[PDB]
């Protein structure tokens, strides 16, 4: 998208968007990260949204053809078309983080944005994970731990406790220990915690904030509830 | 178990 | 797709409709189609249904942006965008129309399969009419027209009143006069003849085939509820 | 105004 201007590709993303074009509003998004400028609050959430839509549609395919193949093994064409969405979805998971690495992360000086880029970058080894078979899950896992785990350390020592970026970290690093890394006993002990800490500094916001902050408390227990 | 949806602006 | 067997093609399409990937579903179609074998009945129904959903979402996000580029009406990137996607949208329907062209309808000489694909035709030469603006719009309104016509024709004296494939090109040929040609009147004369035609019909029908036929009996309700 | 539907096999 490099000769398009980018104050122009944020509105095609943002108009992308509204016409659920999430491949082009991913595109859209890329463009804008290239042109090598950082990217406003709203921009990186524009980012975010827009791939998250795009991989979200791949995972559930990728979900549906895994359980078909599955019970196939209880012709080689629904091995095949899973490997096929399987790999699409790594190129885009391996495009995001490419982003990140070149150069959201080391340009993002503030806690707001690190931390932002930090969260995408072990969602993205994250969705690797899913998909990864043997000793190379092994170090995509790794990967996505030590993400969540400096974007963790930052948070708590930047952020209130109910930072709604704050708050999804945590909820999605919780959901990493459970369902990636076998630790429901330590998911368990991060969303209670997250949660109790949330609730003690909820007194300290406006109507507003506290409307953002208790809509992401509520997934915790959502979670909470499910787990035990 | 649910992540952050993260799917809407 | 040219490398892999009709078989497998065939076999992906359905996996690709059971993980909602429809462009996938429509290349695989695509390629079964260029393999030069006629289509059975279920095959032409995986076609138009992985068609159907392409066009249906580039149509609803034409509709989108045209609404957000009109009341922009009342910079140049809404006009931009919504070219593009129009310019996508007409790419699939030349592509649909080429198919049945070369050589899905000439190739048709049962009165179901060709009034399937000729249905077909005219429901595509309809979705290029309703992005078309001027003379263009006149042919090509014309040429939606003259597909349903001759589709018409062939079902009126080959098909009973009941048949699925008859009432769906009937419901869409109403539609195509109340919403393309400016004709309500023939639109709901159209559906109202063809719902008591269907009726008066419907004693002749086994449980399973009443189910059938009268599902599409209430859309042609439905919209003379709407039109009255 | 509603044509057929036509998304499911
Ligand atoms: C991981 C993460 C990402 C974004 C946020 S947020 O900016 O505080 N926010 C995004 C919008 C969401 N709304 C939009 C419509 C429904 C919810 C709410 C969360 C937090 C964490
Ligand atoms: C234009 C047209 C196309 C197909 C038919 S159909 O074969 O009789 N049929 C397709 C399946 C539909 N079901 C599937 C799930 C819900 C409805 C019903 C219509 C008729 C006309
Ligand atoms: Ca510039
Ligand atoms: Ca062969
Ligand atoms: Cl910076
Ligand atoms: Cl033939």
């Amino acid at each position: 998208m490099g000769s398009m201007e980018r104050a122009s590709l944020i509105q095609k993303a943002k108009l992308a968007e509204q016409a659920e074009r999430y491949e082009d509003m991913a595109a859209f998004m890329k463009g804008a990260v290239e042109k090598g400028e950082e990217l406003s609050c709203e921009e990186r959430n524009l980012l975010s949204v827009a791939y998250k839509n795009v991989v979200g549609g791949q995972r559930a395919a990728w979900r549906v053809l895994s359980s078909i193949e599955q019970k196939s093994n209880e012709g080689p064409e629904v091995r095949e078309y899973r490997e096929k969405v399987e790999t699409e979805l790594q190129g885009v998971c391996d495009t995001v983080l490419g982003l990140l690495d070149s150069h959201l992360i080391k340009e993002a000086g503030d806690a707001e944005s690190r931390v932002f880029y930090l969260k995408m970058k072990g969602d993205y080894y994250r969705y690797l994970a899913e998909v990864a078979t043997g000793d190379d899950k092994k170090r995509i896992i790794d990967s996505a731990r030590s993400a969540y785990q400096e974007a963790m350390d930052i948070s708590k020592k930047e952020m209130p406790p109910t930072n709604p970026i704050r708050l999804g970290l945590a909820l999605n690093f919780s959901v990493f220990h459970y369902e990636i890394a076998n630790s429901p006993e330590e998911a368990i002990s991060l969303a209670k915690t997250t949660f109790d800490e949330a609730m003690a500094d909820l007194h300290t916001l406006s109507e507003d904030s506290y409307k953002d902050s208790t809509l992401i408390m509520q997934l915790l227990r959502d979670n909470l509830t499910l787990w035990t | 178990a649910g992540s952050i949806p993260g799917r809407r602006s």
